[PDB]
């Protein structure tokens, strides 16, 4: 069921996660007034390498889905597994976790920085 | 297991409101229109034959037409479309000479001027005794005449190759962004929209610079639409959109002549020669049968907001500047300025011919309030005729009963009547969420 | 035998595959008329992130060579292993498979989208 | 101890290697005179995809740290493990190995090109 | 460094009468002309 770009925006986070490859395929897409598009198609790829660099410095690199060894804190809106993945949407979710997104982003890139140095020991 | 771990998801349906640099799109037959780049389309991107459209079910997103930035980026783009088209065109700096002028051969009311002047030829030596022919709004006396702009703005002459014909313009957004199209039939452009769908580039929006009468715009759905920023405030314009279009015809039935007096070397001014045929003026026709039913269709919508058993009256413009009072518009190159005292002379209570409208004409213009200097559009040969669609009105309210009068002036309103159903967001594909996985 | 950039264009696909790192090293390479190069060195990297994003959303990420769990259909010019890798060139090959390239590109990014969601189950 | 961007420039290479994620987070960072920044923020990302493409064509891809099967030659300043990682800085080191950096860069991308073709055999 | 690599066994069909390096060279030389004359002295008062 290829609903299309952002086809599952009202679908549950569990329901939307089947479309993750449909939102990211169309994320990069391949005299004056002719510069309207140049300064804007440049802002279209810095937006890409800003996101991909977070995906790189986390334990992800490879795309779409990826786990981390960061325990989830209960104060970040304590829902349950069946209260998030079967009764909430990604828009509705990032509204409660918009306060904590910056807090969390640090742990992923630091918990990963501990894993790689430990990886060099055991080689 | 029972303790939960964070996980990264890339490519989620997550967007926030933001503004980005928007660009253009415009078919491929529009590029075959050529004629030395008409209006805007040159290195602009062609529209692919794929028009992708995706209905986002269950989604409801709050629009806002009166705070939409596609307007400010469309207005200021059309502003700079003007100037880029006049930079390499012929400049009339030596055309502020003393004009000795007279009436037009008639047998009455003066409307036109037969003007004679001195003129720089190609060589920087001998002068030239040649004559033009300017409308009364082009000139002004000094105690013998002079052009109406010479005491204000230095002037430039529109190139005769380019065409001022509104072609469809599709706005777009780059990667990481998207544009939402509300797709319900009753939406006053503000509030939540139930049936939201997403698109990459908007529908063809012909930049029609008009006042009072909205021309060649999108037709509304079902009931005619009444859109306002604050209906209780009498200081905000009341945008109207029709369901049925109203037919308007406009002729310039004067078989005029184009004189090409060379103010060289190189440059050359285009004037008005002698007039072949009868001394008539330009007139726009509106069918009496169509304007009566469409006027009553709006006032039943006005009763929905100003009391059920209220009396709604209409009068002409309160006054002030010329542009506000008249129906300014382009067609065939010339700029008409038409009197709407006959379209707004009605008084509605709680419950077969044409309407001809007098139109002036002017060559020298200062467009969008203040931008682009002057522009002396070149005269147009033959009888110009054109049909337009009245697809909306721009009304204002006065400060029991309520009256409404036509308005305009600010050209940012004309775009909103086509951009009410669009808004801009940025895609944030990085969302975190917990699940019982660990590496 | 470093033949150079595109050094094995007439070499067999088997023969050319030893040069894969020689064609991809020189694939990115590090007032008017000075903008001739700007609008062209911008078109040189969108060409890169368009290809790399396909390599990313497939089962490749890491470069040069990479397998997929898509069975090859017989109607895509049914040659044999010794008829392709020992008797054909990459130019000659992409001529027969120019019709089917777009058909195939879909399966790789969808067969991979099934593998990652199944990967999250078994974690 | 988050010393900051280049916070460990005088710290030993062993000491600096704990900051590797602090120098690479701020490596990409997200009418005339307005083009001063455009032609310079374009030179800021070609500098990135030039480095990342070396990290890609080596055995690294994934970032920060990464081994290779290239034996280290003794003529590249023969120090010891405790003479490099406990008594030298990255600035001081790349001064002795500035002569050999180009020599070495070749082996990594060629020793890796032998590993991938051998990887396709054993699949 | 003038790098040059002979692609053995390869045979590719050229076409000099349909080559776009011409249209990009002609129109480049065309605009080389004008950029070199924009800030130069203009002889408008020399038509005496
Ligand atoms: C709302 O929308 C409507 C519909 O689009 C629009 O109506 C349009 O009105 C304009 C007048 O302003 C029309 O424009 C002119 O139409 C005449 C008549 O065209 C005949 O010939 C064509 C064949 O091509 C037939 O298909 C057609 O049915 C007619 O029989 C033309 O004579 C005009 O051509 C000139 O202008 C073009 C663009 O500006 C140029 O491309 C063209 O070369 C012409 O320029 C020159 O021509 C001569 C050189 O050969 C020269 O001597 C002249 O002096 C001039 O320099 C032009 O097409 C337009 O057709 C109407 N739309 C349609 C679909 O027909 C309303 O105007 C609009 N409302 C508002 C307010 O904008
Ligand atoms: C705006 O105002 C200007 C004023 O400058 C008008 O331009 C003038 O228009 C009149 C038209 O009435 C022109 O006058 C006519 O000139 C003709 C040209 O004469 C030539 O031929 C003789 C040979 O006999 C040559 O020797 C001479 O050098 C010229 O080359 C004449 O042929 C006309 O004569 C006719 O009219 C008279 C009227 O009394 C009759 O008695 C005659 O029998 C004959 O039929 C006439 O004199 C004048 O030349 C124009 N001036 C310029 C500078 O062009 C515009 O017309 C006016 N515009 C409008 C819309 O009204
Ligand atoms: C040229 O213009 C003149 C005017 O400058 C025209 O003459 C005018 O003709 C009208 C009628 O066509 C006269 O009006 C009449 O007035 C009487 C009242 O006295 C009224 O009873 C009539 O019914 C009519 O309305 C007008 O007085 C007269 N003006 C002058 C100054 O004589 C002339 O007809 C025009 N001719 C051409 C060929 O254009
Ligand atoms: C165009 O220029 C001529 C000059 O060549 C003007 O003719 C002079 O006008 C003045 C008064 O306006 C007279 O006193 C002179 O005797 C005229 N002849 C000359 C100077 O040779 C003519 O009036 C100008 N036409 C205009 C301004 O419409
Ligand atoms: C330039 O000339 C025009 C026209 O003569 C002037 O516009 C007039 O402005 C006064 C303001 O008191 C109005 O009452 C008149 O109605 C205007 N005239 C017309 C024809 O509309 C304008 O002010 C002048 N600009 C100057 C002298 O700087
Ligand atoms: C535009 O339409 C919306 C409804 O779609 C109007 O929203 C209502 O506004 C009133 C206040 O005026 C509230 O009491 C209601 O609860 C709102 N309902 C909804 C469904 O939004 C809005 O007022 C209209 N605005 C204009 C200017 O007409
Ligand atoms: C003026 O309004 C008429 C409405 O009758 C428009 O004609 C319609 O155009 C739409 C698409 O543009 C078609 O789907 C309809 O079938 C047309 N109506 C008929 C009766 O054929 C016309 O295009 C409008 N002209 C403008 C906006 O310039
Ligand atoms: C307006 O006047 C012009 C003359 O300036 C007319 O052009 C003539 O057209 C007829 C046929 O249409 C030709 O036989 C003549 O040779 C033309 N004359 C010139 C000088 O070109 C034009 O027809 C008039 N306009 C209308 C609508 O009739
Ligand atoms: C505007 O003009 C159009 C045509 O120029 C008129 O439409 C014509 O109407 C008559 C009957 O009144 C028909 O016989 C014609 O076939 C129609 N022409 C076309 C092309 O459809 C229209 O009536 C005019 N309307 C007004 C208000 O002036
Ligand atoms: C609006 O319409 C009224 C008539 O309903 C016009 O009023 C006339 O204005 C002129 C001034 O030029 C006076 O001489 C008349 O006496 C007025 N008539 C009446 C009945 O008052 C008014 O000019 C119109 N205004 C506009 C901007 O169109
Ligand atoms: C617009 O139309 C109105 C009415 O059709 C015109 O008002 C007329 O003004 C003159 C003054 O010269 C009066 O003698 C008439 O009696 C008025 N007509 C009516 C019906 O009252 C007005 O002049 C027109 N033009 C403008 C610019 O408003
Ligand atoms: C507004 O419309 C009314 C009629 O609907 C016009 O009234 C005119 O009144 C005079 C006498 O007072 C009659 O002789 C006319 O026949 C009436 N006109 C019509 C069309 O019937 C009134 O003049 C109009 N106002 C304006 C400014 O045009
Ligand atoms: C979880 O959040 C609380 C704030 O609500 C904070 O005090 C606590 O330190 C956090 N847990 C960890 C492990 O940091
Ligand atoms: C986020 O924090 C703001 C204050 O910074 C607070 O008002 C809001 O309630 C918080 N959001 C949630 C979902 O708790
Ligand atoms: C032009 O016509 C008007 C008509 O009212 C008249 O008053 C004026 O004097 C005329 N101009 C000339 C120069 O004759
Ligand atoms: C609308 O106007 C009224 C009166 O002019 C004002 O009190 C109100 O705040 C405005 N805004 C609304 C009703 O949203
Ligand atoms: C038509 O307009 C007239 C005013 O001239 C009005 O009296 C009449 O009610 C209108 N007809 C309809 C059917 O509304
Ligand atoms: C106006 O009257 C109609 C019937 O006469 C009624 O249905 C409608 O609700 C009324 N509108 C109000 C009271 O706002
Ligand atoms: C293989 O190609 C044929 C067309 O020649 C098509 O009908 C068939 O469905 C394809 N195989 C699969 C598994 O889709
Ligand atoms: C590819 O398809 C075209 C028609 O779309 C056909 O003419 C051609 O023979 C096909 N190529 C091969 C190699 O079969
Ligand atoms: C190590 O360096 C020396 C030069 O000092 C060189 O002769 C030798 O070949 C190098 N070792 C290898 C394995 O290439
Ligand atoms: C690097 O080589 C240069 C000559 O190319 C030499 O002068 C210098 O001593 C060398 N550096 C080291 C650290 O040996």
């Amino acid at each position: 069921v290829f609903l299309g770009f952002l086809g599952a925006a009202g679908s549950t986070m569990g329901a939307a996660s089947m479309t993750l490859t449909v939102q990211a395929r169309n994320l990069l897409s391949g005299t004056v007034w002719g510069i309207k598009q140049l300064q804007a198609r440049v802002l279209a790829v810095e937006r890409y390498l800003r996101d991909q660099q977070l995906l790189g410095i986390w334990g992800c690199s490879g795309k779409l889905i990826c786990c981390t060894n960061v325990p989830w804190n209960s104060s970040w809106s304590n829902r349950n597994l069946s209260e998030i993945w079967d009764n909430m949407t990604w828009l509705q979710w990032d509204k409660e976790i918009s306060n904590y997104t910056q807090i969390i982003y640090g742990l992923l890139e630091e918990s990963q920085n501990q894993q790689e140095k430990n990886e060099q020991d055991l080689l | 297991a029972e303790n939960l771990w964070v996980t990264v998801y890339y490519g989620v349906p997550v967007w926030k409101d933001a503004e980005t640099t928007l660009f253009c799109a415009s078919d491929a037959k529009a590029y075959e229109t050529e004629k030395h780049n008409v209006w805007a389309t040159h290195a602009c991107v062609p529209t692919d034959p794929n028009p992708q459209e995706i209905h986002l079910e269950n989604v409801t997103e709050e629009f806002n037409m009166w705070k939409n930035n596609m307007v400010e980026q469309m207005h200021t783009d059309i502003i700079s479309l003007w100037d880029q088209s006049l930079k390499p065109c012929v400049k009339l700096t030596p055309l502020c000479v003393t004009l000795q002028c007279t009436n037009v051969t008639n047998n009455m009311r003066g409307e036109m001027k037969n003007c004679s002047f001195n003129m720089t030829t190609e060589l920087r030596d001998k002068k030239q005794k040649v004559y033009s022919l300017f409308w009364r709004l082009d000139v002004v006396q000094i105690n013998e005449y002079r052009l109406i702009n010479c005491n204000t703005s230095a002037c430039t002459q529109a190139c005769p190759k380019v065409s001022f014909e509104p072609i469809p313009i599709h706005y777009c957004a780059p990667a990481g962004f998207a544009i939402l199209k509300c797709k319900d039939k009753k939406f006053n452009g503000t509030g939540p929209c139930p049936s939201v769908s997403t698109v990459q580039c908007t529908h063809g929006i012909k930049p029609v610079v008009s006042t009072q009468l909205l021309l060649n715009g999108s037709l509304a759905e079902e009931e005619v639409m009444i859109r306002s920023e604050n209906i209780t405030n009498n200081a905000k314009n009341i945008l109207v959109q029709f369901n049925t279009p109203v037919q308007i015809n406009c002729t310039r039935p004067m078989n005029m002549t184009r004189k090409s007096i060379r103010i060289g070397p190189g440059q050359a001014f285009y004037a008005l020669g002698d007039i072949i045929g009868d001394i008539r003026q330009a007139h726009c026709n509106v069918s009496k049968a169509t304007w009566n039913e469409t006027l009553g269709k709006v006032v039943k919508q006005l009763r929905k907001h100003f009391g059920n058993n209220t009396i709604i009256r209409f009068a002409n413009s309160s006054g002030g500047d010329l542009e506000v009072t008249t129906h300014s518009f382009n067609c065939g190159g010339e700029f008409f300025y038409c009197n709407t005292s006959g379209l707004f002379n009605s008084t509605w209570i709680s419950n077969n011919d044409s309407i001809t409208l007098p139109c002036r004409m002017k060559q020298i213009i200062n467009m969008w309030q203040r931008i682009g200097q002057c522009m002396y559009a070149p005269p147009i040969q033959g009888v110009i005729r054109c049909v337009s669609n009245i697809t909306g009105l721009i009304l204002t309210r006065d400060g029991t009963t309520e009256t409404f009068r036509p308005g305009g002036g600010d050209m940012r309103d004309n775009w909103r009547s086509e951009l009410y159903k669009y808004k801009v967001v940025k895609i944030e594909p990085l969302g975190v969420a917990p699940t019982r996985c660990k590496r």
